């Protein structure tokens, strides 16, 4: 398997 | 050519959640990531409501303007449109489902203004 954080992006370092 | 496409996030990958679930990329619900992040303490979901979406002219670049939190702090971040954004209570989406499904074979819903995007922290 792959660690589920494989397709979840970040909207840049949020505040 | 490989047997199938790349195993990372490409269509058909068996993605394992923090709760131990083994689900196809294309079927992963936002609730799946929600739970996985919530069950974990080194991981967390965020609620950032895209209030605006602007093309940046640059190849496949669009800046999604997010209002982070209920205090709606706006962040203008230039992202490639092929980035599939998990949307908190809105679904499994991308800024360009066409391109994400085209290049990564991975189907996506349209990520548009109003969709509270999941920012997930991998500590």
């Amino acid at each position: 398997v792959f660690p589920w954080h494989s397709l979840v992006p970040f909207l840049a370092p949020s505040q | 050519a490989p047997p199938t496409l790349p195993p990372y996030f490409m269509k058909g990958s068996i993605i394992q959640l923090a709760n131990g679930e083994l689900k196809k990329v294309e079927d992963l619900k936002t609730e799946d990531f929600i739970q996985s992040a919530e069950i974990s303490n080194d991981l967390k979901i965020d609620s950032s409501t895209v209030e605006r979406i602007e093309d940046s002219h640059s190849p496949g670049v669009a800046v999604i303007q997010f209002a982070v939190g209920e205090h709606r702090a706006q962040v203008s971040v230039e992202v490639l449109v092929e980035y599939p954004f998990f949307v908190f209570g809105q679904g499994w989406s991308s800024c360009c489902p066409e391109r994400t499904s085209q290049l990564f074979d991975l189907p996506c819903s349209k990520l548009s203004v109003g969709d509270v995007c999941i920012s997930l922290t991998l500590k």
